[PDB]
């Protein structure tokens, strides 16, 4: 088959910067003048939308900040300038020749100022305490970069490797992530213990946050 | 204008068998070019698997060909993806997609939404949702976040959305993590004025399709 392969594999940008993609095949794509090679952006959660096919022609309704060039086997995708929207994983592809394929997609985020992130702790529920587990769960919203450390405490005992978490995608809104941690002990173990506190580390706090609930005090 | 449809989705055992289905809507599925079934393994990138061209023509991917059937029927306005003997490596989601009559037909301007196939020998299990209740009291007066927890389901997907729809400023809906005991767990936050919590009601709206379970929890200050 033809093989693509896209540089650089992710990216991160300022906002309004040139960004530009590459993607070379291993064979080529021209057919009688033309080039068969396509552009999809994909965001989170959706199908993948076509930007740009055969090459360098503009697909109807999208942005004309998008273009295409290169011929042969190599190719290229530019975003003149980048705008918050564009967070998403652009993928080239071939069509040159069944199998249809598709390069392994590049990653691209907005690179906005550092925001630190709004901390909030939940307790578990009285509703699921009665099935004998307790969920704690800590948010921390809107932060840039996305890098953060969460250090779960009971009573001053660190927890590892009782918690998992989960971070959104870039919300176009702000350019902006937020992190989701669960910190998971049986019911018994949570009516052992008193103060649950969740530690978060981040560039954009000049010091560790701190935020907590005593077990019973609500 | 013109939408795709998919159906079909869902939880199959191993060695089982897939039949998924694209509805066509506001377009003549006869009028296509072609219609195609374009796949992508969680994480991963896309794979095209098999077309239909407008003359009944067929065409597959040699990595799955001799195990897979795309067909149509036209007074549905419906084209089918079958395939058999499913593996591990078969899960993901899948797309229906239509090719064109310019520039070399097999670009895809129009797609469905997509449909996650989980190739799983575990059964189904429907979610438990609990609150994440605001605050206590307010910091400030300023904005409260409150939130649904989802958890232990399989398989994935569930949408959580916050008030029918009517409330999506704000909203967060994390992905899913895979707890240890093989069961999924998903939370969805929302933040709102702090001055709003004692006036406005807050109910997510949880729905799992493998499992048939659909819930409505109020979230209120405990």
């Amino acid at each position: 088959d033809i093989q693509l392969t896209q540089s650089p594999s992710s990216l991160s940008a300022s906002v309004g910067d040139r960004v530009t993609i590459t993607c070379r095949a291993s064979q080529s794509v021209d057919y009688d003048g033309d080039s068969y090679m396509n552009w999809y952006q994909q965001k989170p959660g959706k199908a993948p939308k076509l930007l740009i096919y055969a090459a360098s022609y503009l697909e109807s309704g999208v942005p004309s900040r998008f273009s295409g060039s290169g011929s042969g086997t190599d190719f290229t995708l530019t975003i003149s300038s980048l705008q918050p929207e564009d967070f998403a994983t652009y993928y080239c592809q071939q069509s040159h020749e069944d199998p249809y394929t598709f390069g392994q997609g590049t990653k691209v985020e907005i690179k906005r100022t550092v925001a630190a992130p709004s901390v909030f702790i939940f307790p578990p529920s009285d509703e699921q305490l009665k099935s004998g587990t307790a969920s704690v769960v800590c948010l921390l919203n809107n932060f840039y970069p996305r890098e953060a450390k969460v250090q779960w405490k009971v009573d001053n005992a660190l927890q590892s490797g009782n918690s998992q978490e989960s971070v959104t995608e870039q919300d176009s809104k702000d350019s902006t992530y937020s992190l989701s941690s669960t910190l998971t002990l049986s019911k018994a173990d949570y009516e052992k213990h008193k103060v649950y506190a969740c530690e978060v580390t981040h560039q954009g706090l000049s010091s560790p946050v701190t935020k907590s609930f005593n077990r019973g005090e609500c | 204008e013109v939408q795709l449809v998919e159906s079909g989705g869902g939880l199959v055992q191993p060695g089982g068998s897939l039949r998924l289905s694209c509805a066509v809507s506001g377009y003549s599925i006869t009028s296509g070019y072609s219609w195609n079934w374009i796949r992508q393994a969680p994480g991963k990138g896309l794979e095209w698997v098999a077309s239909i061209t407008y003359d009944g023509s067929t065409n597959y991917n040699p990595s799955v060909k001799g195990r897979i059937t795309i067909s149509r029927d036209d007074s549905k306005n419906t084209f089918y993806l079958q395939m058999n003997s499913l593996r591990a490596e078969d899960t993901a989601v899948y797309y229906c997609a239509r090719g064109s009559h310019y520039f070399g037909h097999w670009h895809f301007a129009v797609w469905g939404q997509g449909t996650l196939v989980t190739v799983s020998s575990a059964s189904t299990k429907g979610p438990s949702v609990f609150p994440l209740a605001p605050s206590s009291k307010s910091t400030s007066g300023g904005t409260a976040a409150l939130g649904c927890l989802v958890k232990d389901y399989f398989p994935e997907p569930v949408t959580v959305s916050w008030n029918s729809g009517a409330l999506t400023s704000g909203v967060h809906t994390f992905p899913a993590v895979l707890q240890s005991s093989g069961l999924y767990s998903l939370s969805s936050v929302v933040t709102v004025p702090s001055s709003s919590l004692g006036t406005q009601t807050y109910i997510c709206n949880v729905n799992h399709k493998p499992s048939n379970t659909k819930v409505d929890k109020k979230v209120e200050p405990k």
